């Protein structure tokens, strides 16, 4: 509705009814540069952490301190 | 983005000393390396340790006088705590200009923070009432 | 951001051991 009133087009009531172009990209580029960057910033890697914890995750957790222990175990000996 | 630094961030993030320790230790002779690069994601070596809370790496960054930047309200915004102590004691931002350390905290209920902030002395803006 | 933490906590004592071993 807003926008229907902006531009100079009826301006009156019913009854008394009788360089610029080349170079502006050049701002608008670098903002969308800037913008990108703030968003994959912090949209896709601080919150791709605050997800939660799966059985993917234990099993890694799980094995990681088993290889440990097999490496040390048989360094010593 | 040379494969000296590469390697150098990676033994970073995953938490090996003495790499690190020796890396820092070449890099100044030669000049080949920076201590100061950025991540493909905009990580350098700070932040991903103040991520991960190497506390003994973090000090060793410190000593060797890297640029800190908004590391400390990067801290401030993950709770970590003694960071917080350290990094007292001492252009792509990304929180807004208007930020001070003592805001950032108190968005993020912290008692023990905000109360070591505090007995350093900060103040904060009254807004005029309307 | 835990889990990330506790799986480099074991790395780094890993690496501390093996390296003070030889």
């Amino acid at each position: 509705l807003w926008m229907s009133y902006f531009e100079e087009g009826g301006t009156l009531p019913p009854p008394f009814n009788i360089a610029e172009n080349v170079r502006l990209n050049h701002q608008y580029q670098e903002v969308l540069r800037n913008l990108v960057k703030r968003y994959v910033a912090a949209m896709i890697r601080d919150a791709k952490t605050e997800e939660g914890l799966t059985e993917e995750n234990f099993k890694e957790l799980k094995q990681d301190i088993s290889s440990f222990r097999y490496e040390v175990i048989g360094m010593m000996k | 983005l040379s494969t000296q630094e590469k390697s150098y961030l990676s033994a970073v993030e995953k938490g090996d000393y003495a790499s690190v320790k020796l890396a820092l230790e070449e890099a100044e002779i030669y000049f080949k390396i920076n201590i100061n690069c950025i991540d493909p994601l905009g990580r350098t070596a700070l932040l991903i340790a103040i991520e991960n809370e190497n506390l003994e790496i973090i000090e060793l960054l410190l000593s060797f006088n890297v640029y800190v930047g908004d590391a400390l309200l990067h801290a401030i915004r993950k709770e970590v705590v003694g960071a917080v102590e350290l990094l007292l004691n001492h252009q792509f931002s990304d929180f807004t200009p208007d930020i001070t350390p003592i805001i950032l905290a108190a968005h993020t209920n912290n008692y023990e923070i905000i109360k070591m902030l505090v007995q350093k002395g900060v103040s904060v803006p009254q807004p005029h009432e309307v």
